[PDB]
Parts: C-alpha cells; structure tokens; sequence
RNA sequence: AGCAGCUUUACAGAUCAAUGGCGGAGGAGGUCAACAUCAAGAACUGUGGGCCUUUUAUUGCCUAUAGAACUUAUAACGAACAUGGUUCUUGCCUUUUACCAGAAC
C-alpha cells in the first residue's frame, strides 16, 4: 500500500521488502495622463458646484430652478476663472 | 471542480447536483464555460458529505474531482494611470476604502445615502451623488446628465457583468 | 486504508482492492495531500472512493484530570494543570 | 506459527524492558488462545 | 431464476440468472451429458448423456 | 488555499488533545503576495511555488483551468485595447 | 415536634351476624435436559371491527386496543474469533495436493 504516493500497490510479487527510504541526496506624459489631469481640474469646478447644489438643498429654502440657477452661475464663473488659469499657464 | 467519471453519465450527475444545491443550502453549485463543475463549499467536512450523498444516494455515478481550490477575487492596488478609451466610454478604478469593504461586507433615499458618504467616508460631494450601484463589494459612479441618462440601466448591466468575471 | 491502497504509519498493509483533468500544468500545489488526509475526508480526497466507509469525526477534548497518586490528596482539587479562574 | 511468533515479540518486549534477554517470560495466554482457534476450525476437517 | 447447462466434460451446472454465477454442481454422469430437461412442477431436474441413464437430481440438495 | 488538512494534522500533531474549526463568516480576503503581471516568476511544476510567485501562479494556473490560455500567455492590457497603443504604453514603462 | 386530614400491612382494646375490603391455601440453586426463539420496510405478536385473499383452512392490508423477553447504531447473539467449498483475480512455481492473498457467493 502507497504512502504519500510512493511505494508498491503491494510487496507481494515484487520479489522485494518493499521498503521505502527517502531519498537523502534529492533537494513624455502620455497623453492619457494628460487627460485625466485635465478632467480631474474640470471635475474640481464640477465638485464646488454641486456643493453649492448641496448646500441650497439642504437648506430648504430655494426652489429647484433658483437652485439651479446658482449653480450655473457658478459654474460659469469657476469655468472662466479656470479657463483663464489655462490660457495663463500656457503662456 | 469535478466531473463525471463516464461522460455518458453526465445527466445523471445533472440531476444529482440539483438536489445537492436543494438539500445543501449554502452549497453554491455552478456550470464553468469550460463544461467543468464547480463546487463551492463552507469546509472539507461539508465537501466530504455533499460527495458521498452525490456518490452514494443521489448520483449513483463514479465521480472524478480535484484536489481542493479557493475562490480567488480580482481587485487594483491602485488608481488607474490613464484614462484610455474602448471600441468594438472610457472607466477609471481606485482600490477601495478599508471601511467601506468592511461595511459593505456587512450590508450597512439619495440625499440620505449622500450623507452617510460625506460623513463617515469624506467623500465629495459629486461622488456622494453619482453613485449608479453597489454590486458584490464593488461601487459604480457616474462622474450634460441627459446625455448619460439614456443608458444608465444599461451601463449598469456592463458594469454587473464585468464584476462577476474579472480581466 | 485497506479499500484505498494506503497505508498511514504503523497500520496494516493489504492487497490492493481495486487494480486534461488534474494534469500538473492545471493544478495548484499549496499541500501535498497526505494520505492521512485521504481516510480522514475520504469522499473529498480521492477520486474513486469504493468500499470507503466514512469515519466518526471526532469526541470533545479530554479534560479527565488524574488522581490516586498522593495518599491523602482528595477527590476535589485544583490540580496545577488547570487555568486559574482569575475574574 | 505466525501469529505467535508475532505475540511473542509484542509480549518480550513489554516483558523485558528492564530485565534483558533469557529466559523467564511465561505469559502463555495468547498464544494458548491462537492454537484454540486453531482447532476450532480444525475439528469440522480432521473429522472428515 | 436458474439456468441449467450440461457439457460433454461431464458436468451439470445451476447458474443463478441474479448474478451470472455457477452456485450449484450435479456430480453423477460417468461421461458427456447431452440433455437436461426442468421439472414443469417439481425442485427436480433430468440429465441424461452418454451412460445411459437419466439421473433425476434434487436442485436443492443436489442428490441424484 | 492553504487550509486542506490542517485540522487533520493538528489533531495528529497533537495526539488528540488538540482541535480546530475553520470558518469564513468575516469575510477577509486578502492580497496574494507577489505580482499577478510577473511574467518572469519562477514556478516549480511539482512543488509549491515562491512566495514571490503566488499571484502569477495562481493567475496562470486558474487561466489554464478555465481554458483561457492554451503556456505563459497570461493577462495584458493588449487584449482590450489597439495593439498601436499597447505598443506605446510598453516603451513608457507602464506595461512591457 | 405538636395539632389536623387521608390510608391500613401490624399490635392492643372493644366488637365479632351479614356484606365488603385485603392477603393466602413452597424457596433457593444445578459446567442438568427437552422444546421454542434470536438480523429485519427500524425491521414484534395477540384480542376487536372493516376490506381483500382463501373455499372450510387461513393469508395480506387498514383501523381499535393490550403486551412487546433476548439482541443492535462508530449496528448486532460472541467487547471473542477458526476452517472448508465454488468462482474470479493474483503469488511462488515444475504437475497435483499442500500453499500465497485480495474479492464474491
Ligand atoms: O533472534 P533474536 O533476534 O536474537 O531474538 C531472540 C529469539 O526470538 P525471535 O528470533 O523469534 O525473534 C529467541 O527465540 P528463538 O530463537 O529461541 O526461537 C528468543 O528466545 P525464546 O526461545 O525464549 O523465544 C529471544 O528472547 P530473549 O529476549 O529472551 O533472548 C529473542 O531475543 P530478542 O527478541 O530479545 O532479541
């Protein structure tokens, strides 16, 4: 009978013990970056008007469309301010 | 994994693994693409007893089965380097928070989800709102909003499929 | 071990009963699996268990502590071997 | 003759362990037991 | 569920039809049996070969 | 992946005085040591891999399970994206 | 403990007709014997009622009720443990017996 898979299914027949030894002796940005910069800056302007958006909800006190009215007002600010950065730093 | 000893026997172990993921509960039993069954199992007990109902009373068929796997899950150490597009809609993935796996594991309408975000987990707040789903410990989020709303379902049912088969 | 053809240390050896898969390249080596491991889990170790009889699991572990040994020690003591009950 | 030859080496050694090798160890009773099993089976054959 | 057979060697076999095993020989025939015929209502089977005489044999003790 | 047997060789190691259970209801998964993308890692075909070669062994060794790769043809970004763009991304450093 | 109730196998006193209650008209053993029974739908008989079978003799099922000794769940009279036959597959072999050692009946 086999141990651990090695010895004879039996020592009968093999003309031998049978007995099993272990064997001592074996032993330029890529332009994808670029790209994510550039939507991560436009994300930022995104991410203050939607806490702005947050804010004007949350205190309950302006209708939808003036809420949305303010946040296209800054976000066209934020855009220009952010657009004009650009224009600068490329220069 | 297994498979049957004689594929002629092949429904007869069909039959027998239906009644297995009836009688086993928290036995999940499934078909791989390869045509190879799947096993998954809470211990070597409980796959020692699933095998011998399979093998004794409900198969009656000799079996051949592998030596014991895991299930492994595919995840990003982190943030993706570029925002490269596909054809045949380009996506981004971060590792996930430590606290939100954790809380997720665990199991624990928009404007209270995005408060339980920006307060525990400090999220901004257009992550806070864009959350489209949470599938299998993993989060889908969004960020003209009309433009993207046509598809969300199917956008999410990408996403879904994606997550249960990794790259 | 006498129906499976191994034979764990010190047990008896007898005539075998019976004379893409699991190929190397395909299988993930983390444990050998001792034979020990097949008449412990014999339905989940081996592939063609006939004639296996499953075996009994286990017994809770023994906690008999001993005695008769020091004449006038008593029945009911705290014998050195035992945790303090510290609270 | 086996079985024994067998008990007798499981008997020795508990026997001897601090008294070495020769004479002295009487415990017959397992292999008295072999050899009535031995003729148990006999009897039903010599009587034959 | 029995099936007799009876062969020039001189024997006379009882198989049972269960599991396709001899378990029962009738020991009698002096050379090659060539006939064997069952009882319609009796335990009992007829053989009959080269030696000239038919035997009628008990299936379950096996007695001629 | 490395509990098969160990509470069989507890219970042995210890002459019976001496048991386990095993159980998976905190969910904890965590990474497997070394790099999934490491082409190059060393993987014996009989004994146990380094640990340095977990990841790729286990990456490759599910792929040719499932018959997805026929070999040391493992996962790249290549699959998905343009082959032109592949062969960009590799002479950046970010994926060879 | 004292007091009270219920109960009566005993003792005493009173009573002592009938009726009722209660109890009764061998025991312990035997390296004695005979007979019966002991491995199965977890798997037992009888009495009573219904249906079927049976054809004067009883079987099976359902239902009601009474009893179920011994043996058995990491299954079995035996906390133990021999041999033989047939068949198959092996061993040593030089043919049989006698044998090797696994299986099945
Ligand atoms: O041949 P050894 O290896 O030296 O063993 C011998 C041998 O026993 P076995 O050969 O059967 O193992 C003797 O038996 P015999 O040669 O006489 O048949 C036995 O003496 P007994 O006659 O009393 O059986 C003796 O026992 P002792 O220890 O008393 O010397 C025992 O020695 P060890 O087994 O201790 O080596």
């Amino acid at each position: 009978m086999s141990y651990n898979g090695i010895g004879l299914k039996s020592a009968k027949g093999s003309s031998t013990s049978g007995h099993v030894q272990r064997s001592l002796a074996s032993n330029r940005p890529l332009a994808v970056q670029k790209q994510i910069e550039t939507h991560m800056e436009k994300r930022e302007i995104e991410v203050q008007v939607s806490e702005l958006r947050d804010r004007l909800e949350e205190e309950e006190t302006l209708s939808e469309e003036q809420i949305d009215k303010k946040c296209e007002a800054l976000r066209a600010k934020l855009t220009n301010e952010w657009q004009e950065q650009q224009r600068m730093s490329s220069l | 994994v297994l498979q049957p000893l004689l594929p002629r026997e092949l429904p007869k172990l069909l039959d027998a693994l239906n009644k297995i993921s009836k009688y086993y509960p928290g036995v999940i039993i499934k078909v791989e693409e390869s045509g190879e069954h799947v096993i998954l199992g809470n211990g070597e007990l409980y796959m020692d007893c699933l095998l011998y109902d399979l093998r004794a009373s409900y198969a009656k068929i000799e079996i051949k089965i592998s030596d014991p796997l895991t299930v492994f899950s595919e995840s990003c150490s982190n943030e993706s380097f570029a925002s490269i597009p596909v054809s045949n809609i380009s996506v981004a993935a971060e590792p996930m928070d430590s606290k939100m796996i954790q809380d997720l594991s665990r199991n624990t309408n928009p404007r209270k989800l995005s408060k339980i975000l920006r307060t525990e987990y400090g999220w901004d707040s257009l992550a806070s709102r864009n959350v489209w789903s949470f599938y299998n410990g993993n989060v889908l989020i969004n960020d003209s909003p009309e433009l993207l709303s046509k598809y969300k379902e199917q956008i999410i049912q990408g996403f879904y499929w994606a997550v249960k088969e990794g790259p | 071990g006498k129906a499976l053809n191994n034979a764990i240390p010190g047990g008896p050896k007898f005539e075998p009963l019976y004379p893409e898969f699991n190929s190397i390249d395909r299988v993930i080596f983390r444990v050998p699996i001792r034979s020990e491991y097949k008449v412990a889990f014999p339905h989940l170790y081996n592939s063609r268990p006939r004639s296996v009889r499953i075996p009994w699991y286990n017994n809770p572990v023994s906690c008999i502590i001993q005695n008769d040994e020091e004449y006038d020690t008593p029945a009911l003591f705290f014998d050195p071997s035992l945790n303090p009950i510290p609270h | 003759i086996r079985a024994c030859k067998d008990l007798k080496h499981i008997i020795y050694y508990k026997f001897n362990k601090n008294l070495g090798k020769g004479p002295g160890c009487g415990f017959w009773q397992p292999a008295w037991r072999v050899w009535l099993n031995f003729l148990r089976g006999t009897i039903p054959l010599l009587e034959r | 569920p029995y099936l007799f057979s009876v062969s020039e060697d001189k024997t006379v076999k009882c198989w049972d039809l269960e599991k396709n095993q001899i378990i029962r020989d009738y020991y009698g025939h002096l050379s090659g049996v060539r006939t064997v015929s069952i009882h319609p209502t009796l335990d009992l089977i007829a053989t009959a070969g080269r030696d000239s005489v038919i035997k009628l044999w008990d299936m379950r003790t096996r007695i001629p | 992946i490395e509990s098969a047997g160990f509470e069989t060789d507890l219970r042995l190691s210890t002459n019976g005085l001496g048991m386990c259970q095993l159980y998976f209801w905190h969910k904890i998964w965590r990474k497997v040591p070394g790099d999934v993308l490491d082409k190059d890692a060393f993987i014996p075909k009989l004994k146990p891999a380094p640990i340095n070669s977990l990841s790729r062994d286990f990456v490759m060794k599910t792929r040719r399970r499932k018959g997805i790769s026929t070999s040391n043809d493992g996962p790249t970004l290549e699959k998905y994206i343009s082959a032109e763009l592949y062969a960009q991304l590799r002479e950046n450093g970010l994926v060879p």
